[PDB]
């Protein structure tokens, strides 16, 4: 019609992508029943606490503090630059 | 990686630098857009039409407060001191007392709701599973003596609708 | 009305035109924190994380659950990061929505505001549906995600996401180059220096200005490494090559909520070892053990190691951090946070001296300022 | 190159040399400290070896790689403050032995 | 003295009372010696927790559920 | 005690500088009394402050007659512009609040153990 | 170096009320609840003030 | 171990052991304690004397540059005997690492500014004179940030009961909004978290 | 309730006249729904 293509003069042409969903085109409800699987060694006969542990690790190891052919060690390489990365970089 | 934005240089000859005097001069440019993009109105407007129509929500939400009770009535709160210890903001204030049976219940139970900062963190400490988040933002009362509640403001306000309560829970009670 | 969602007074004194002269006065929005933050436990003090700043949800919690798994010397499962880049970098969609527009309104124009928020709703939606509020929610945590998410969203998510790159170029036909604008902005504000690191500036005005760095790719968060982006850059140091950030740093987004649609691994949520996450509702429901660690897991807290951290990330608008002193028991000593706007305007009197005052208001739209969060 | 490329910077000009003054300027200023302190068994120490690469291989770009600096035109600015302090190093007298050990309790950290 | 606020203010209180509601129950039985007494229906409800009726008449209706329970 | 004192060195330069500040302040009270448009008796404004630098009378050291300072040579920052709105001002002056019996059988009657 | 010794009992003013010479603090070892046979509740010395009226609201 | 358990890495903690040996090597005027934090970060114990000297090293060279300043703090703990503590965190922006510079204190006793060296503790140095009293020399301007115009009383310190002496009110009776003591509707209550039998048995303190 | 042809203006409701103790009809406020809608007109099923 002629109010059709005057959405179309414009902004190029969509007709698919549309800022209202309102219609059709979405997800409906939550129909089904799920079941969360509970996988990371939740077994018996094995799983046994003190290998899984968490925590009660050490304290900070300390270094020489009070009461050699040293290159100027950095405390790691430097970095390397990046690419220029081809996607349309300019 | 990397990228290079606005790193660029006019070109420079003579059939360009027309087509950049055929911009600032005759405005070729800026009747593009608004000239244009905004019309484009010719798209039905988006409005939820308010006092009667409404939007979407999700089975999980928030809001007003309620507490249920079994089949015939229990008061199911066994007043176990949690729903008060793990409340942020601390509004919950809870005093029990023994019933007279022996079975142990509440007496002053009182949610501030102006202290409440609505955490979900009252609805998942309860293990009898009593205390629940209503999906009701039935509110606004015109004077701040109200809003703090008692216990027998609450127990109705949440018998007013169990239908809408007790099938969320049967929705959402699979996940966690 | 220059408020910027946020309330500050600033005084200047002007030379007949020129400003020359700026000395702002924060401190409207203080709110009393750190101080309040001692006394709550590590699950109940989640929130006042939450409610730092407006914007970005999901991307602070970010940044403080990974300052105490590392105390805790435990990871989460891998179910669990794999969420964390998909509504972790689904708000940098947000603050960048926000700061094209809600600045852009300063400089006068109407649609670009009510032209896109319409949208920024139907994302607004995907909070709720995964958890229960509108804006500020409480999802992640020290054990990784909360709660499953529904049988849905992953056909809510593919369905908006190829519709959007669309509307991000209703905002550059209508801004680029579009002349009034490119003369409100060009050659303003411009720190190029080796001050504009000295200062300690956080992420973009950098990466827009030349020195080059990232705290995304330089250091991994949570699974990070695996996927791939490029990280926009500027030529000049003014505003209008801060914000080209801004939009080819939304177009990059649209790439990895499409890279991480596909690889997200079947396993749990929580971290497993149930001392420091709770059991579900079939498991405390039943079984003994699972009052013991339920019970006494909503009175005190976990027991988290002394000794001190810190951490970083990149939020939508610079870096965040943490510094969380913790005293080997319950509840914490000192949490320290530092979040930008003691960088982006420690340096606000510093850059405009020498233009006009109605450039003052669309100086700071570039930074990003957001209050409260100068709780700081 | 006309792009200084990391901005504030602008390239003036001449390299090969512009390094070879300030190393040369460094190992000489470098030797009037005290030879105990470790500082110039340092200081010194990088500048030598990094100057071993300069002299030298064209072009410029080839300069880059196994001088870790930025581009070169910063490594200048590397190597210009460098120096701002080791002549301020006499003022001020890192080498001399520790003053004021703490009251012998204090880093303790669980209180 | 207090008596004064809710002064053609109608006084919300609450109609039903569960002081006791529960009496109305026909306490049931079993015919066997301890029984599981999750309530309301399975995972919402009381923790599972197993009582003894062995008395002569009696039961015990174990302190969450209050439903009253015998044999 | 060895620790570099702040700008005195003992009690005359010192008590050289609580003489100098109150002058600055004796000498600006009243403009403000006109500027806010508070009205008081300008010579109530020429009490307070001799009223507060005699208070603080038994201090033994400098570095705390030093460290008072810092706060004092500050508020004539704010008071001799205008960064108080009138309220942040007449906060010294308590108006409203009623008086504390400070004697004794007047407390008996009134409050339980102070 | 301004080293410039002297003695004077070190105390500061003004910051509190009129809550200095009210009050009497107390340093105290907690006594341990005794329901539970837990060692580990002791060992700091803190201290704790005065209580004054709590009513009714 | 490895399911749930972070894994470590070792790398990282070799070179930050090395790298941060001769920063007590080349400047011993002034710091005395160095370590590693189980997590590779490092933590350089110094005096109070050397602030702007010692940065300064670290501002430059060409084997430590940190030039980013990040993140000044503090920390304030009552029987430590010299009360609060200071904290500055830099990062270097070649190397990619993080070194933090503790500096202890007390109220009287003043430090020096580090203004100069970095122009980003131009307000992170107005704050601490608000919240804990810390006194800083030499700085260009020291005012009142994050606080009223009435705050006499430091807060953040562990002095300040949370709710501070003066409540707020508006009174009608002439025209402005005027403070009177702090009077609550409840009383904030205090509990009581702190559980008995030592869960920790590598912090053990020492014997006595 | 509409043919499903739109989303989120699609389902809608009609009030009539004094519901309980109420004045008549252009007081409409809308906590008046039944305590069963709110699992249907809102939409959360
Ligand atoms: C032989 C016979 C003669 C032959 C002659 C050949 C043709 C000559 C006639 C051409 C004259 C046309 C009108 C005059 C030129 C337009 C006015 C103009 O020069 O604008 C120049 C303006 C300056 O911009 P600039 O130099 O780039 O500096 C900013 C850099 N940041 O650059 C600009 O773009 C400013 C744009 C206008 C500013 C306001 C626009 C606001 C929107 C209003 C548009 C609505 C008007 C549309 C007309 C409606 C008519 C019904
Ligand atoms: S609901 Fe759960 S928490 Fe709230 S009182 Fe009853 S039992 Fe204690
Ligand atoms: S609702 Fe949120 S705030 Fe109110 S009590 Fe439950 S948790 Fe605490
Ligand atoms: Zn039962």
């Amino acid at each position: 019609r002629f109010i059709q293509w005057l959405r179309n003069w414009a902004s190029g042409r969509d007709l698919q992508a549309k800022l209202q969903l309102r219609y059709q085109e979405i997800s409906k409800r939550t129909q089904p029943p799920p079941k969360l699987p509970v996988g990371p060694s939740h077994k018996l006969s094995n799983n046994y606490y003190c290998t899984r542990d968490g925590r009660r690790e050490a304290m900070p190891p300390s270094i020489v503090m009070s009461s050699s052919e040293k290159k100027a060690v950095s405390p790691a390489p430097p970095i390397k630059r990046w690419e220029l990365s081809q996607d349309e970089p300019y | 990686t990397y990228k290079y934005v606005n790193l660029r240089e006019p070109s420079m000859d003579m059939k360009s630098v027309t087509d950049r005097a055929a911009q600032t001069l005759l405005w070729t440019e800026l009747i593009r857009g608004l000239g244009m993009t905004l019309s484009y109105l010719f798209r039905e407007p988006a409005t939820i039409n308010y006092p009667f129509e409404k939007g979407p929500l999700s089975p999980r939400f928030r809001g007003e407060h309620a507490l249920r009770r079994y089949p015939s009535g229990e008061e199911r709160c066994i007043a176990c001191k949690l729903c008060e210890a793990v409340c942020p903001a601390q509004a919950i204030t809870i005093e029990a007392e023994p019933r007279a049976d022996g079975s142990r219940r509440t007496t002053r139970y009182d949610i501030d709701m102006t202290k409440c900062i609505y955490c979900g963190f009252c609805q998942e400490a309860c293990p009898v599973d009593a205390i629940v988040e209503g999906p009701n933002f039935e509110f606004s009362t015109e004077t701040h003596e109200e809003l703090l509640y008692n216990k027998e403001k609450l127990l109705n306000n949440g018998d007013k609708w169990e239908a809408e309560i007790a099938a969320n829970i049967q929705a959402d009670y699979l996940y966690r | 009305h220059p408020a910027a969602h946020g309330v500050l007074r600033l005084v200047m004194e002007l030379s007949g035109e020129m400003v020359r002269k700026c000395d702002p006065h924060i401190g409207l929005l203080h709110r009393g924190t750190e101080k309040l933050i001692e006394y709550k436990t590590y699950l109940q003090a989640l929130p006042y994380f939450d409610r730092l700043d407006y914007v970005s949800m999901m991307c602070n919690e970010q940044a403080y659950s990974l300052a105490v798994e590392k105390l805790l010397n435990i990871q989460p499962p891998p179910r669990a990061q794999w969420i964390r880049v998909l509504f972790g970098e689904i708000t940098r969609l947000l603050n960048h929505i926000m700061a094209v527009t809600t600045h852009a309104l300063d400089i006068g124009a109407m649609t670009p505001f009510f032209w896109m928020f319409e949208e920024r709703e139907k994302m607004f939606e995907f909070y709720e549906r995964v958890s229960g509020a509108r804006m500020h929610a409480a999802y992640v945590r020290p054990g990784g995600v909360h709660q499953d998410l529904p049988l849905g969203l992953m056909d809510d998510i593919y369905e908006f996401s190829k519709n959007f790159s669309l509307r991000i170029d209703e905002l550059e036909e209508m801004l680029t180059n579009n002349r009034i604008w490119r003369n409100r902005t060009v050659d303003i504000g411009i720190v190029t220096a080796e001050d504009a690191l000295n200062y300690g500036f956080s992420g973009v005005m950098l990466r827009g200005s030349g020195i080059q760095w990232d705290l995304r790719k330089t250091q991994p968060y949570d699974v990070y490494d695996q996927v791939e982006f490029d990280v926009p850059i500027g030529s000049r140091g003014d505003c209008y090559d801060r914000y080209l950030c801004r939009v080819e740093e939304m177009r990059q987004s649209i790439r990895i909520i499409s890279q991480c649609l596909n690889k997200m691994p079947p396993g749990e949520i929580k971290v497993d070892d149930a001392k420091v996450s709770p059991p579900k509702r079939a498991e405390m429901k039943t079984s003994m053990e699972s009052l013991i660690h339920h019970f006494k897991l909503y009175t005190e807290g976990y027991q988290v190691p002394p000794g001190a951290t810190y951490t970083a990330i990149e939020a939508p608008k610079g870096e965040f951090g943490v510094y969380l002193v913790s005293d080997g028991s319950s509840r914490p000593y000192r949490c320290k946070i530092k979040a930008p706007g003691f960088a982006h305007l420690a340096g606000l009197d510093k850059m405009s001296k020498g233009h006009m005052l109605a450039d003052v208001v669309a100086i700071i739209g570039t930074q990003d300022i957001v209050f409260g969060e100068v709780d700081r | 190159k006309k792009t200084t490329g990391l901005v504030g910077l602008a390239v003036c000009e001449t390299p090969h040399e512009r390094l070879k003054i300030l190393y040369t300027k460094i190992l000489d200023v470098l030797g009037h400290i005290p030879k105990n302190a470790a500082y110039r068994k340092y200081t010194e120490q990088i500048t030598n070896e990094k100057l071993s690469m300069v002299k030298a291989e064209p072009d410029v770009k080839k300069l880059e790689e196994r001088l870790q600096g930025g581009q070169i035109e910063e490594v200048i600015l590397q190597a210009e403050n460098e120096l701002s302090l080791a002549r301020k190093m006499i003022q001020w007298k890192p080498w001399e032995p520790l003053v004021e050990e703490p009251p012998a309790s204090q880093w303790k950290w669980p209180i | 003295y207090r008596k004064v606020r809710f002064v053609g203010r109608q006084k919300e209180v609450n109609e039903n009372f569960a002081i006791d509601l529960i009496a109305e129950q026909p306490v049931s039985q079993v015919g066997s010696r301890v029984i599981s007494c999750d309530g309301g229906g399975g995972a919402l409800g009381h923790p599972r927790v197993y009582i003894n009726l062995d008395k002569e008449t009696k039961t015990g209706t174990c302190g969450y559920c209050g439903l009253q329970f015998r044999q | 005690t060895s620790v570099k004192p702040i700008f005195s060195r003992d009690m005359n330069e010192a008590k050289r500088r609580v003489r100098e500040l109150y002058r600055a302040w004796y000498r600006e009270v009243p403009n403000t009394v006109h500027l806010f448009q508070l009205d008081i008796s300008v010579k109530q404004g020429r009490d307070k402050v001799r009223e507060m630098f005699k208070k603080n009378a038994h201090i033994t050291d400098p570095r705390v007659v030093d460290l008072l300072v810092i706060k004092g040579k500050m508020e004539l920052e704010e008071t001799i512009k205008v960064w108080k709105q009138r309220t942040h001002v007449m906060r010294f002056f308590h108006e409203t609040e009623a008086p504390r019996p400070k004697d004794f059988l007047s407390k008996f009657y009134v409050g339980h153990d102070p | 170096i301004t080293v410039d010794e002297k003695l004077d009992i070190t105390t500061i003013t003004g910051v509190p009320e009129e809550h200095i010479k009210t009050r009497k603090a107390r340093i105290f070892v907690p006594a341990r609840n005794n329901m539970q046979s837990g060692v580990n509740n002791t060992k700091k010395w803190k201290m704790e003030f005065d209580t004054r009226e709590r009513w009714e609201n | 171990t490895r399911p749930t358990v972070r894994p470590r890495n070792d790398v990282a903690h070799k070179q930050l052991s090395a790298f941060g040996e001769y920063v007590a090597e080349i400047l011993p005027k002034y710091v005395q304690q160095v370590q590693v934090s189980c997590f590779n970060e490092l933590e350089i114990c110094i005096h109070p004397d050397g602030v702007i000297p010692v940065l300064t090293f670290l501002r430059d060279h060409s084997n430590a540059q940190f030039k980013s300043l990040a993140d000044l703090t503090a920390v304030d703990i009552p029987t430590r005997q010299n009360r609060f503590e200071i904290v500055y965190n830099l990062l270097s922006l070649r190397f990619n690492s993080r070194i933090r510079v503790k500096t202890y204190t007390d109220e009287l006793t003043p430090i020096e500014s580090s203004v100069p060296v970095y122009k980003a503790a131009n307000w992170y140095e107005r704050e601490i004179w608000d919240m804990f009293g810390v006194f800083f020399a030499n700085h260009p301007d020291l005012r009142r940030i994050l606080t009223d115009y009435g705050f006499e009383g430091h807060p953040f310190r562990k002095d300040f009961p949370l709710s501070g002496y003066v409540e707020l009110r508006y009174d009608d009776e002439v025209k402005r909004v005027v403070a009177e003591p702090v009077e609550l509707a409840q009383e904030f209550r205090k509990f009581d978290l702190n559980s008995p039998w030592e869960a920790f048995p590598a912090y053990r303190q020492p014997p006595e | 309730e509409d043919n499903k042809q739109f989303f989120g203006r699609h389902r809608w409701v009609i009030y009539t006249t004094e519901m309980n103790g109420k004045n008549t009809f252009w007081d409409v406020d809308g906590s008046m729904v039944p305590p069963e809608w709110h699992r249907w007109l809102h939409c959360m099923t």
